[PDB]
């Protein structure tokens, strides 16, 4: 399949991102708390919902949250600010609290299983969502080395997520507060002067510069 | 997982 592009909202972003976030590639994005992820991830849960032309992929959405930070109220936000029925934009997100660690690896199971239902219908998952990919594995797991727990358990996770991306045509969306080089593409996120977010990529020597964002009503805009 |  060739890759789809979901358009984040913000044109600034877009461009760095040669286009928006894509297909097939796990998208991380890390940063300090307040730069912006989990906004970043909702707008994202609406915006691929849209057809192309509006910057989307018409499709289904499937969310782990493992610090509580969905919130279905932000969704209908933006979706309605976006000119989309909130109650539709909620109903193909299917959403998930991963308990820990070892239940947000199980959780990438059991999403299969829908991602294949859901395949070869009109709304096919095109976004799965791991916010944050690492908060479990950093309270639980101690040790730094390759053959200690939480790297192991976080290869094969990440591995888990690289398979289905690729297999079934799909943008995985992670987010990680501040191994390193797994994701396909990371973008470091800030938060700057009067409210603005930064955003530049990470060991992609694609578009060199930053792109500027705000928080709006309607997700993210420039 | 269910509907959001």
């Amino acid at each position: 399949a060739t890759i789809g592009r979901i358009s984040t909202g913000s044109k600034s972003l877009d461009k760095l991102l040669g286009g928006g976030i894509e297909t097939q590639a796990i998208t991380e994005v890390f940063g300090e708390f307040g730069s912006g992820k989990t906004q970043l991830a909702h707008t994202l849960a609406v915006m691929v919902q849209l057809p192309p032309e509006e910057g989307g992929l018409n499709g289904s959405v499937m969310w782990i949250d493992t610090e509580n930070t969905f919130r279905p109220e932000r969704i209908r936000e933006i979706a309605q600010n976006r000119g989309l029925d909130p109650d539709e934009v909620l109903k193909h997100i299917a959403y998930a609290r991963a308990f820990n660690s070892n239940h947000q690896m199980l959780l990438v199971q059991q999403a299969e299983d829908m991602i294949k239902e859901l395949l070869n219908t009109d709304r096919p998952v095109k976004l799965l969502i791991v916010d944050s990919l690492t908060s479990h594995f950093r309270s639980e797991y101690i040790g730094r080395g390759a053959l200690a727990e939480r790297q192991q358990k976080l290869a094969k996770h990440l591995a888990d997520l690289h398979r289905l991306a690729n297999l079934y045509d799909i943008a995985v969306f992670v987010t990680n507060q501040v191994l390193a080089h797994s994701a396909t593409l990371r973008v470091y996120l800030r938060k700057g002067k009067g409210g603005k977010r930064i955003a530049r990529l990470i060991d992609a020597p694609l578009p060199e510069g930053e792109a500027v964002f705000s928080i709006t009503e309607k997700g993210i805009e420039d | 997982f269910h509907a959001a």
